[PDB]
């Protein structure tokens, strides 16, 4: 019930990954960041509140069933495979490199 | 005048008794002067003396008479309540034996007095509205 | 303080009946009566009726007692104070004389003199 | 215009708090010592009021969840404690041919600090662990065990909350009010009704019903880690009983230390076991799969197992039967998948080694009831718990204890009164 | 009249809720009718109860109102807290709505009652000392 | 005015002090925010503190104080109580150095205050039986 | 001071076997006995 895109973003530490994730139910969406070898990490919870030592760059908008989340300013840790999840679904996946 | 004492005049006449009134009125709440027996059963009855003051306080309040000790109302004498004249009653009968006589009506009564009082600062809430 | 949405601008013809449509909002439609007011092409303004949410009460004017349909539903209560309800609205012996913007109205007060008194007015809904 | 503050005292208004509620009374529940019940009982409805409920962020069952277990705790003080019975046991089976119940000796202790006694008894296997027969009681490499008085009762009591003066409860009387929203009538009353503190397990038992059609809960239904609250309108007929014919044997353990065992079974020795109306819970089961559609859809398919794991009193209907705690395997009510004379019998055991709640630091043991065990009860609830498309499945559950109550205290409020408003209006005093 | 009870107008007009005031200063402190669990619970209520209700009196009695239902004061009524008519509210508007909108400025108001009784006692300790 | 706050004035003159009564007027109650130390300890203060409050608002309303910050009444200052000049009074020594020199006979003035009262609604008793 | 006031020109009706005091102050007494041989020793052992 999770459709998340785009699979992958090819961008450069300096510009914005925005990566989408429409939802045909209504709920509490979060997303998460997994970097290569290491474990998923909260980023943003219940749609838009920013979780505890994530910068502000990191943001997430919602209207309607679409929820969206960008990357103020890419890093060069910023580079991974980014989640979205409603209850127990979670997306396939958009690794930025 | 005889400083009878507390509760000196319970025998006699509801004449008598009417004119000694802040004498009762001192030691029904007495004063001032911690897990054992006594210790929770003092702090229970110290308790229970207060909620029965504020109720006597409270019933006083919403009738008008809240710092009286002495107070005259509005509701009339019911000659159902009792149809005695007002000499056979100040001079004659006691404060106990005029309690029992009353014990039935002592309820209408007190209803009596509350819309009485109710129904006299809505009419000054009126009279002070201009 | 709320909307009092309606229907569209149906227009039929003489002889039928038309349905009319006012959805409450923003206030608690069973406190306030609900009055119905239309101006034709031929007169003024002219006082229909109230009918009573709460009550369930109708009074009307003796010009439109034999033709007017004025029933409420119950609120869905949104909050305390706020709730949903609606109110509607239909004619008998229809003609091209009552050809006219049809509005509802939200009772003015709670208690007093002016209990009923057309305040918080719909948006209009035109007739044949 | 010429418009003066005035003040007003004893005006219509609260506000939400929680405070300390008192019990109010007409046994462990300790409920000769609450305020005997008024006979009566003063509802005033609160006309044009609506207010907005919550059963899941309620404090009256947060505060009776704990005012039992304190009540438990409470009541166990003065029994006596089993300790020295934490001895290897030697035990074998009771003669029949399933070998459940187990038949152990052990040395105890006697009123003189010197003498030893080869006392037996029975003990379900439920309580008993082996060593490497020897046995020991299950509790011991865990904690101590208290042995419940046999003079307090086990019976849930009908028990009344109250608000403090100043203080007031808000009934909600919508015949179809859901747990949360806002309840469009409203009243108060001074004390809640006849509160049975029944300890269920996923079937409600001796709860109240619902009037007009049968209700579900849960919070947020869509969450499948909520539990979801039926409660039924019309009471379906569970009747449950040990058939064995126990007896009950004194042993003098110390200076006034009687530990009660099971002497021996008269009689036959049988199954204890749980029977329902087979028609009933049909039409029961439909009810429930009824109000389901109005949530997933009127086309999805809805099926019932049983449970999917976990410890014992939650994966069997566990409660209360003359004084001994079944452990009833629901497998038989719930498999049934619904798309659009007759007595279902449950296998239930026995268990005397229970800690409750779920504490870990405390067990009790309940010494047998002597005689034959039945009781009659209605189960009245039902406790689900769903488990990725269309088609939904529902297994029974039993996580947290305060749901019990909850599903008795929905209709329910805790508010404070202030009766102090300040409004203006063309008013002074004089000089 | 109509006897609607305890709260029976909490979703009634403030000009009908303010005729019933007597009705909900009874059942305020209620009253009367010793270790184990709701026995110090009920201990703990009715001391809580007595704690609330004198400080509704002794806020009452800090602002000359100590006896009133109804109480007419001095402090004007600043637009600021609500720049609602009179007609609007009194058959309007219910108590719980009032509260609502007053809540914020509802302690600037306490402060202003205090100070307005001070100086007025003040004012009739020089009007008696002669 | 200035804000000293609570026993703000108590070095001060007694006509400074007398006029910031209602600061030590809302303070002597304070207000509302089970079983260990603390716990028992705790509602042991509680109590005592109502209890306290209302000796002091029953002998107010003996008095026919009740609701009076600032009350006149109509005991005469006995020059053997304090000899000294009302100038010498309000704007020199403080409320701590005067109840001091009253401390002796400040049981006397109690009970004349009692009296003093009840010979006063008994003599309205007789001027409203008419 | 052990203040007792006369009643003067009064008449009560007493009973001694309906009174209270006695029954709540042998419960007083009951109840201070078993308060007092809490801390005590328990002579347990001593049943040998
Ligand atoms: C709950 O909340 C609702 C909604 O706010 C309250 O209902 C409203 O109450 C107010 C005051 O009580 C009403 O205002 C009054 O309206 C009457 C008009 O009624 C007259 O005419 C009606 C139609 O012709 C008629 O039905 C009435 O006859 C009786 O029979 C009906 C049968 O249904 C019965 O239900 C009625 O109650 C009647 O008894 C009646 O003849 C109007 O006459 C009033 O004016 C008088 O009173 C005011 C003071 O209140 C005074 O100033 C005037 O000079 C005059 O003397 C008054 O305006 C209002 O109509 C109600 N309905 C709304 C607002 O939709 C309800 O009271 C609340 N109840 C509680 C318990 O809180
Ligand atoms: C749990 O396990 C315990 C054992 O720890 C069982 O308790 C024992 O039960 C057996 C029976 O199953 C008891 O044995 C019986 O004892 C009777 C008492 O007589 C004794 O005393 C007389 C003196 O008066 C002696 O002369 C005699 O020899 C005995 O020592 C006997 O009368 C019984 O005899 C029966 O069997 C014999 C041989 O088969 C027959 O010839 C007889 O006619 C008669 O039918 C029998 O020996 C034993 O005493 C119990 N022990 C204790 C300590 O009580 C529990 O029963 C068991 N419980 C369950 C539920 O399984
Ligand atoms: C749900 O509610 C049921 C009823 O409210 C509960 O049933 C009760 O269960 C208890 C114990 O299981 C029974 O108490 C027993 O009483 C009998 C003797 O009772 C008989 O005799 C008396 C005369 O004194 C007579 O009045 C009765 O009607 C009986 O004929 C003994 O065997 C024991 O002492 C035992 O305590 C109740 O009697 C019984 N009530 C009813 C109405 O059947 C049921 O237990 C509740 N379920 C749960 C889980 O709590
Ligand atoms: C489960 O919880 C969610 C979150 O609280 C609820 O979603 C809200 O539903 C209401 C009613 O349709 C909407 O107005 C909100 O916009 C929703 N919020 C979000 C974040 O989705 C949902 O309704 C709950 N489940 C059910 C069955 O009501
Ligand atoms: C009680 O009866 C049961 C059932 O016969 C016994 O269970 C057997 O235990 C032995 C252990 O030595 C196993 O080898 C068997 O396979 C078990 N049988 C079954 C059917 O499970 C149990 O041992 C008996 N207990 C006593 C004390 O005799
Ligand atoms: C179990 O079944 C019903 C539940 O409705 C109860 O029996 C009825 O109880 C009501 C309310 O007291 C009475 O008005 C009916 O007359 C009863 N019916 C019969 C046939 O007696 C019964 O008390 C319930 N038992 C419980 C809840 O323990
Ligand atoms: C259960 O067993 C007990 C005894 O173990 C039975 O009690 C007996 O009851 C009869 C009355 O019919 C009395 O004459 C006996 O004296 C009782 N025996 C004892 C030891 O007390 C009881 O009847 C049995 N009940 C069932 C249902 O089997
Ligand atoms: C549960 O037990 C009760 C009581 O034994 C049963 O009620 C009896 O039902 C029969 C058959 O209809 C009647 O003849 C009896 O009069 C009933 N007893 C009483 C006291 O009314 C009930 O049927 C049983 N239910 C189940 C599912 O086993
Ligand atoms: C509850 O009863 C069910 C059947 O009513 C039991 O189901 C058995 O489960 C085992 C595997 O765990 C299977 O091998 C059996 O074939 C099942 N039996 C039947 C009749 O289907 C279930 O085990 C029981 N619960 C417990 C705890 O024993
Ligand atoms: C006296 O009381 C009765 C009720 O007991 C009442 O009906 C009657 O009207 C009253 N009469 C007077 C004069 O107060
Ligand atoms: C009060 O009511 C009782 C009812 O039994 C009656 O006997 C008694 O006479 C009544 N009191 C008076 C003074 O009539
Ligand atoms: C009791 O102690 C003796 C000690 O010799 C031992 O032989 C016997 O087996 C013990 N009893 C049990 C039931 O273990
Ligand atoms: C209860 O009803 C309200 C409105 O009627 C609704 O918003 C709420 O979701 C319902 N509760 C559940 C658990 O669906
Ligand atoms: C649940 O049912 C399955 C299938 O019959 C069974 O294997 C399992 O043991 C049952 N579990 C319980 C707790 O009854
Ligand atoms: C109203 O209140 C404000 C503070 O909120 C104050 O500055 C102003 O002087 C007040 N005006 C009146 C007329 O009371
Ligand atoms: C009271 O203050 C809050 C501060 O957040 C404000 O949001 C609210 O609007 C204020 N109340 C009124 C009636 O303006
Ligand atoms: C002053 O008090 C004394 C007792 O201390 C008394 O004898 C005397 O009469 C009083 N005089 C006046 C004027 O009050
Ligand atoms: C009060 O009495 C004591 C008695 O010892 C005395 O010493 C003291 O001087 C008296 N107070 C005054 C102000 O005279």
């Amino acid at each position: 019930v999770l459709t998340q895109s785009p699979g992958t973003l090819s961008l450069s530490p300096g510009e914005t990954a925005i990566i989408s994730c429409r939802t045909s139910q209504y709920g509490s969406l979060a997303w998460y960041q997994q970097r290569p070898g290491q474990a998923p990490r909260l980023v943003i919870y219940s749609g838009s509140t920013r979780a505890a030592g994530i910068p502000d760059r990191f943001s997430g908008s919602r209207w309607g069933p679409d929820y969206n989340l960008t990357i103020s300013n890419l890093e060069s840790g910023d580079f991974g495979v980014y989640y979205c999840q409603q209850y127990e679904f979670f997306g396939q996946g958009t690794k930025v490199q | 005048a005889v400083f009878l004492g507390f509760l000196g005049a319970a025998g006699s006449t509801m004449g008598a008794a009417s004119m000694t009134l802040t004498v009762q009125a001192r030691n029904l709440l007495s004063g001032i002067v911690k897990l054992t027996v006594w210790g929770i059963k003092q702090l229970q009855a110290r308790v229970l003396a207060v909620e029965r003051y504020l109720r006597d306080q409270q019933l006083l309040g919403i009738w008008g008479c809240s710092g009286k000790l002495i107070c005259c109302t509005n509701v009339p004498w019911n000659s159902s309540w009792s149809n005695r004249n007002l000499s056979e009653i100040w001079d004659n009968m006691t404060w106990l034996q005029w309690d029992k006589e009353i014990s039935n009506y002592t309820q209408i009564i007190y209803g009596l007095l509350e819309e009485s009082q109710n129904q006299q600062e809505k009419n000054e809430q009126d009279l002070l509205a201009l | 303080q709320g909307q009092l949405v309606q229907s569209g601008a149906t227009t039929t013809k003489p002889g039928s009946s038309v349905k009319i449509s006012c959805k409450t909002s923003g206030y608690r439609f069973n406190f306030y009566h609900i009055n119905w007011i239309r101006q034709t092409a031929g007169r003024g303004p002219e006082w229909m009726g109230w009918i009573s949410p709460y009550s369930g009460d109708k009074n009307l004017a003796p010009a439109f007692q034999d033709r007017v349909n004025m029933t409420t539903d119950t609120e869905v209560p949104v909050t305390s104070f706020t709730s949903t309800g609606a109110a509607y609205m239909e004619i008998r012996n229809l003609t091209s004389d009552d050809t006219g913007t049809y509005f509802c109205a939200k009772g003015l007060l709670r208690d007093g003199s002016s209990t009923w008194l057309p305040y918080l007015w719909g948006q209009g809904t035109l007739l044949t | 215009e010429n418009l003066w503050v005035t003040v007003y005292y004893g005006v219509p208004v609260w506000k939400d708090a929680e405070t300390t509620l008192f019990c109010a009374s007409d046994n462990v529940w300790a409920t000769h010592a609450c305020v005997p019940t008024d006979p009566n009982p003063q509802e005033i409805h609160l006309e044009n009021v609506t207010e907005e409920f919550n059963m899941w962020k309620n404090n009256m069952v947060e505060q009776m969840h704990t005012d039992i277990i304190s009540l438990w705790d409470q009541s166990l003080k003065p029994c006596v404690k089993l300790t020295p019975l934490c001895v290897t046991l030697q035990c074998t089976n009771v003669t029949n041919a399933r070998g459940e119940l187990k038949n152990c000796s052990f040395n105890m202790t006697t009123e003189l600090r010197d003498k030893k006694q080869k006392v037996y008894s029975l003990f379900y296997r439920l309580d008993v662990v082996q060593i490497n027969k020897e046995y020991r009681l299950i509790n011991c490499n865990t904690s101590a065990i208290t042995q419940a008085c046999p003079k307090v009762s086990f019976e849930p009591i009908p028990i009344h909350y109250c608000a403090p003066a100043g203080f007031a409860i808000l009934k909600c009387k919508d015949k179809k009010f859901n747990g949360t929203g806002p309840c469009p009538s409203v009243s108060t009353v001074q004390c809640t009704h006849g509160i049975k503190p029944v300890v269920s397990t996923q079937l409600l038992l001796n709860g109240s019903l619902a009037e007009e059609e049968v209700m579900i809960r849960s919070e947020n239904i869509t969450n499948n880690a909520k539990n979801i609250l039926v409660q039924f309108n019309t009471p379906v007929q569970i009747n449950c009983t040990r058939p064995n014919n126990n007896t009950r044997k004194s042993i003098r353990i110390g200076p006034g230390q009687a530990f009660y065992a099971t002497g021996d079974i008269i009689g036959d020795i049988r199954q204890a076991h749980c029977n329902v109306s087979k028609a009933t819970w049909n039409e029961t089961l439909g009810k429930v799969v009824k109000q389901l559609r109005k949530h997933f859809g009127n086309n999805t398919i809805i099926r019932f197992a049983n449970s999917s794991g976990g410890d014992l009193e939650v994966t069997t209907h566990s409660f209360n039967c003359g004084g001994e705690f079944f452990y009833c395997n629901t497998s038989g009510l719930f498999n049934s998948t619904w798309i659009s004379n007759d007595s279902i019998t449950l296998p239930c055991r026995i268990k005397q080694i229970i800690n409750m709640w779920q504490r870990i630091g405390q067990a009790m043991y309940a010494p047998p009831i002597q005689g034959v065990i039945r009781c009659v009860s209605n189960i009245t609830g039902l406790i689900l718990t769903r488990d990725n498309s269309t088609t939904e499945t529902f297994r029974p559950g039993g996580g947290d204890m305060r749901d019990n109550w909850r599903s008795e205290l929905y209709k329910y409020k805790v508010v404070k009164i202030e009766p102090l408003g300040v409004a203006p209006t063309r008013c002074k005093r004089r000089v």
